[PDB]
């Protein structure tokens, strides 16, 4: 019509063989390349890599615990009843911890065994409709609660000199109690004064786990040799011990690589929880340089964190004088320390200390919100690998998810990195240059792409570098 | 040989509806609570968006029934503003604005189709790419086939896709009715809500992506038996169903996941499968699929329609807008529209063309409804059988007019580049158009290829 033929004088001319030829040819070359490409496909796709299985987490593999030891100083004078501790999960909501150890409340009167009833909560605490009023107010925050137990927790002997008998069969009481009353765990701590605890933490792990798969159970040493803690998992296999391992040294790094490496080959890489001790703070051990390299060790290593109160602070007490020091009272605002009214300051609280970009609270945070979110940080794979003198350097991945990479220099003088790997599988070896997401010290920018063999670290510096899953 | 006139009233139904419902039911949700903070701001967002399409659809059909010829929102620059800026819109319809949207969709298709195969990873994206061509190759072959066979296509899609939506709508109703109503309580609801209208904006187009297509009955009118009452009754049939589902599901998967998943995820049916099924939670990522099958089918159905009707106005080639006998199908029109869409698998990202040219749809759209109501005035020599009340296109074209502003003003040189491409447009009007007499070097080979691809598909001009 237009630019072309019109009906009758194409239906003559395009309607001899050859061009019907040419169209069936056509018809049929399109169909074959749609088959073509149909197979490219799935030879594509069946060529391709499974991913793993996820391993079933529970959910103290999510985040960290939190252990207050003493209700009383964790508020205040006054308001230390376990009404009080409802207006603080707020704070532990923003803590991101997704457990509580919380301090042993029941009543015991002092070395006298039969007037400790572990069935009783003490009345200056409250009663039992406090604490389950806060056990729902706190589950509908989604924070689990673990009840400590250790039945002399006012005497010098926490299990009661006399014989462990009596006092292993109420414990055995308690549990069965607590459990349908609510709880989530327990927490026994200073088992190395009890007699064959070895045999009585395998009844309690089975009476537990006998209650339910998502239940918990911690153990408490002060032992900080690897034979003595290795005795007492050779038949518990699912039992979180803490223990003074770790604290112990710290003043080259070479020698906490050998530790944590150590620990982990001779228990065969299975789950841990990672600490300084079993009830003290991390500056009971630590200079106050050396705070924010260990929080992000114990935030990348594979197992479960541990902290006591007033670690996101750096809480001291050593820096308030007249006070006990397995009791330090919580910094929460300026007028919190009534005596000496002066003696705090702004950067000692966590009212100051939440406005600070480069304060120990917002370095806590930020590493509470990676840990319970990336995949190769929740349940990762570890490979430590050499580097200078004074370095710890490691790396955490999963399967194809964004990698890790931590370095730590525990030292004073300043030195270059020398990130030679060499022993990485091939699924994880690092490539030239990787992200920024922090570091201990302020003075770098977050987010660059910095080069891995000219890196320098400063004095007691920490990086967390990122690389994701590629050639 | 013309057309022919066989699409009927749940015929169009099913295109708007399957056109709509494709994959921003299940791609944007976080992309709206993420610049909202809130999900009550989120579901007010939704709303809004429901409401603004549903003005704009209202003011189409009374033009649709004014100016009743097909390709609309071109055939109407077209009567009013002449035959430039109807060039210009064309040229920026067939190059970028529908075979993006038939791209994005297919892929969006074949990566929820493989996604029971790689639960935890990422897809690899080769076989995507040659999984979505597939789908477009296929929808092409069907919709040259026969015109009755694209519209059974259309109403079986339309069906699943509804029944799809409605197992998440009532399953996050028995999660309300199981008692354990952890978010939607009437007192939070609301924390993070943020301010600051500067981001809302880039919320909201995120859910006007959610609604586009609601004009494409429009780009198929002339095929509609009796387009008087049908288009019409077609469109507010449609629509409210729409926008009542999509706030119905946003709400069911608000009663099941908290925010900071939903802000972390990248498929937030696939964790509504997991939560609530487990075992075979396989079901609703074929849905997905299904969905988007749908919508990819109804898309090309209108975009061969549009270019027919500018090849009939002198602006395309006269190769297009002939039709094949018999069949009775526009056969070199679904072929050019097939082979634009299978051109975007070089893209690595073109998700990103969006915000690139939103400026330019809403500037078009508007551009109608002014030449709507100046044609109510310097035209009143027409009939109208549906003559919609004033100040619903006043009101629409101020909202528009917002959009297009504001998208001037916090990202200027997103727009500008844009403004260069719809320039671009220019020496190919003039090359194309304005040059009648031809040097006799050209229309020879014109003529000779016109001819050529005459005798390989057997396709006659439109005339009877
Ligand atoms: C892509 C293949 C699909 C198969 C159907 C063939 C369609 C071919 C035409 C494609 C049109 C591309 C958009 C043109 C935009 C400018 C429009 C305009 O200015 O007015 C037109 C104007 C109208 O004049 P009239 O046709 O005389 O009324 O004619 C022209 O100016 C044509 C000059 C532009 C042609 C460019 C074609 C480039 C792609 C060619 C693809 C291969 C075709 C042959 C296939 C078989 C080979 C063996
Ligand atoms: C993802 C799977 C489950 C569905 C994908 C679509 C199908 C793979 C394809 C294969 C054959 C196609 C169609 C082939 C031809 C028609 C015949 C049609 O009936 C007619 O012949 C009416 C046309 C006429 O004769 O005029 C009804 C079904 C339909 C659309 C078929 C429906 C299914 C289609 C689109
Ligand atoms: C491959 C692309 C890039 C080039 C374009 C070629 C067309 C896509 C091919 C494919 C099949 C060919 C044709 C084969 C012959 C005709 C007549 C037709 O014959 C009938 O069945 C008539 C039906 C009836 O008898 O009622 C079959 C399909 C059709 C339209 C096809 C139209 C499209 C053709 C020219
Ligand atoms: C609970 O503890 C008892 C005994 O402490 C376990 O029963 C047996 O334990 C010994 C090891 O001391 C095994 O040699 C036996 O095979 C066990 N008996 C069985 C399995 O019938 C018992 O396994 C513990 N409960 C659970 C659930 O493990
Ligand atoms: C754990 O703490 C105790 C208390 O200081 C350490 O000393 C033991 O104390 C108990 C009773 O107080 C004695 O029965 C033990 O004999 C003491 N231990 C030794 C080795 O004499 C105990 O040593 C600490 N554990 C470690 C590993 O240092
Ligand atoms: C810690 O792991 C290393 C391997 O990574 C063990 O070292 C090997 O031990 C076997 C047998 O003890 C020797 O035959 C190999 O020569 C050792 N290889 C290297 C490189 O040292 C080591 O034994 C493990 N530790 C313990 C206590 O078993
Ligand atoms: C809180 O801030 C004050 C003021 O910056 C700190 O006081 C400084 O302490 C360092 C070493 O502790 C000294 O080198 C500075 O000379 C002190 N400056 C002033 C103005 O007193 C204080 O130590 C900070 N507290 C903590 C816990 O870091
Ligand atoms: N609803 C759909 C879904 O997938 O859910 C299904 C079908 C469909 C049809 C047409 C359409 O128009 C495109 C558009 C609309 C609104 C805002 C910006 C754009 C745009 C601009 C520039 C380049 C590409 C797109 C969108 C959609 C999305």
């Amino acid at each position: 019509k237009f630019t072309g033929l019109s009906k009758e004088e194409l239906l003559k001319v395009a309607g001899s063989p050859g061009w019907v030829r040419t169209r069936w040819a056509l018809l049929l070359l399109f169909w074959l390349g749609w088959l073509g490409m149909l197979a490219g496909a799935v030879v594509i796709i069946v060529r391709a890599p499974r991913c793993r299985e996820l391993p079933a987490q529970k959910w103290w593999h999510t985040g960290a615990l939190y252990r207050i030891g003493d209700l009383q100083a964790f508020q205040g004078h006054g308001a230390g009843n376990l009404a009080g501790l409802k207006g603080r999960l707020d704070y532990l909501s923003s803590l991101k911890v997704k457990g509580l150890v919380l301090g042993p409340i029941h009543k015991n009167q002092k070395d006298d065994v039969a007037q400790t009833d572990l069935l009783q909560i003490d009345p200056n605490f409250g009663s039992k409709e406090d604490f389950d009023s806060l056990l729902q107010s706190a589950k509908k925050k989604s924070i689990r609660v673990i009840l400590d137990l250790t039945p002399n927790y006012r005497g010098e002997n926490s299990w009661f000199s006399t014989q462990v008998d009596t006092v292993a069969t109420k414990v055995k009481d308690a549990l069965e109690f607590w459990l349908q009353a609510g709880v989530d765990g327990f927490q026994v701590r200073d088992i190395e004064n009890l007699k064959d605890a070895s045999s009585f933490l395998a009844e309690w792990q089975n009476i537990t786990k006998g209650f339910s798969e998502d239940r918990l159970l911690i153990a408490g040493t002060n032992s900080s040799d690897l034979q003595q803690i290795l005795s007492l998992l050779e038949s518990n296999k699912d039992l979180l011990l803490t223990s003074s391992y770790l604290s112990d040294s710290g003043s080259t790094g070479e020698h906490t690589k050998s530790l944590v490496t150590q620990y982990l080959n001779a228990t065969g890489n299975r789950w841990c929880s990672w600490s300084l001790s079993q009830a003290r703070l991390l500056t009971s051990f630590l200079p106050a340089q050396l705070l924010r390299l260990y929080q992000l060790m114990l935030f990348t290593l594979p197992g479960t964190p541990v902290f006591s109160y007033g670690d996101e602070i750096g809480l001291d007490a050593a820096a308030l004088p007249g006070q006990p020091m397995e009791a330090p009272v919580m910094l929460w605002d300026e007028s919190s320390f009534p005596d000496i009214p002066g003696a705090v300051s702004a950067n000692m609280t966590v009212k100051g200390q939440s406005e600070d970009p480069g304060s120990l609270l917002s370095l806590f945070r930020r590493l509470s919100d990676q840990r319970s979110k990336e995949r190769s940080l929740l349940h990762g794979d570890f490979h430590a690998f050499s580097a200078g003198p004074g370095l710890f350097s490691y790396i955490r991945h999963w399967d194809q998810n964004e990698r890790f990479l931590v370095v730590l220099n525990f030292g004073d003088v300043g030195l270059s990195a020398g990130l030679q790997a060499s022993d990485l599988p091939a699924s994880a070896s690092l490539p030239a240059k990787a992200d920024l997401l922090l570091s201990t010290q302020p003075g770098r920018e977050e987010g660059s792409p910095l080069e891995l063999e000219r890196l320098k670290l400063e004095p007691h510096e920490g990086l967390l570098l990122r690389f994701p899953y590629a050639a | 040989v013309t057309l022919q006139r066989n699409i009927t009233l749940l015929n169009g139904v099913a295109i708007i509806v399957g056109t709509i419902i494709g994959s921003g039911i299940f791609v944007t949700p976080t992309g709206v609570l993420k610049e909202a903070g809130s999900p009550g701001l989120a579901l007010v967002v939704w709303a809004a968006c429901g409401v603004f399409s549903i003005v704009g659809a209202l003011c189409y059909a009374e033009l649709g029934t004014t100016i009743s010829k097909s390709g609309g929102d071109y055939a109407y620059m077209l009567e009013v503003y002449g035959s430039l800026p109807a060039f210009l819109k064309l040229w920026i319809e067939l190059l970028i604005i529908r075979p993006s949207s038939q791209y994005i969709v297919a892929l969006v298709f074949a990566t929820y189709l493989l996604k029971p195969l790689f639960p935890t990873c990422p897809v690899p994206e080769e076989a995507a790419k040659l999984v979505a061509c597939l789908c477009v190759l296929l929808l092409t072959a069907v919709n040259c086939y026969s015109v009755k066979a694209a519209t059974r296509v259309q109403d079986a899609f339309a069906a699943a896709k509804l029944l799809a939506l409605a197992l998440i709508i009532l399953l996050g109703f028995v999660q309300i009715g199981k008692g354990d109503v952890s978010n939607l309580d009437p007192n939070f609801s609301f924390e993070g809500t943020k301010l600051d209208v500067g981001n809302i904006v880039l919320a909201l187009y995120s859910g006007l992506f959610a609604y586009g297509g609601w004009n494409y009955l429009n780009f198929v009118t002339e095929e509609m038996i009796n387009p008087y009452r049908n288009l019409p009754l077609a469109i507010i049939i449609s629509l409210p169903i729409v926008t009542l589902v999509y706030v119905l599901t946003n709400l069911a998967y608000f009663t099941t996941l908290s925010t900071e998943q939903m802000l972390s995820s990248e498929a937030v049916a696939v964790d509504f499968g997991n939560y609530h099924l487990g075992v075979m939670s396989w079901i609703i990522p074929v849905f997905v699929g299904l969905s988007c099958f749908g919508s990819v089918n109804g898309s090309l159905f209108t975009s061969s329609r549009l270019f027919f009707v500018g090849s009939r106005e002198g602006h395309l080639p006269s190769i297009l807008s002939m039709i094949h006998p018999q069949l009775l199908t526009p056969v070199p029109s679904l072929v050019f529209t097939c082979v634009m869409t299978l051109l975007y698998a070089f893209s690595k990202d073109i998700f990103s063309v969006i915000n690139f040219f939103s400026f330019f749809n809403w500037l078009c759209v508007a551009l109608a409804i002014i030449g709507m109501i100046w044609l109510r005035h310097r035209k009143p020599e027409l009939e109208r059988p549906i003559k919609v009340n004033l100040a619903l296109p006043v009101f629409f074209i101020l909202a528009c007019l917002f959009l297009i502003a504001v998208s001037f003003w916090k990202t200027p040189v997103e727009c500008g580049i844009g403004f260069t491409i719809i320039l671009s447009g220019l020496p190919v009007y003039f090359f194309g158009v304005w040059w009648k007499n031809k040097p006799k070097w050209l229309l020879q080979g014109i003529f000779s290829t016109t001819v050529l691809c005459q005798k390989l598909m057997q396709v006659v001009p439109q005339e009877t």
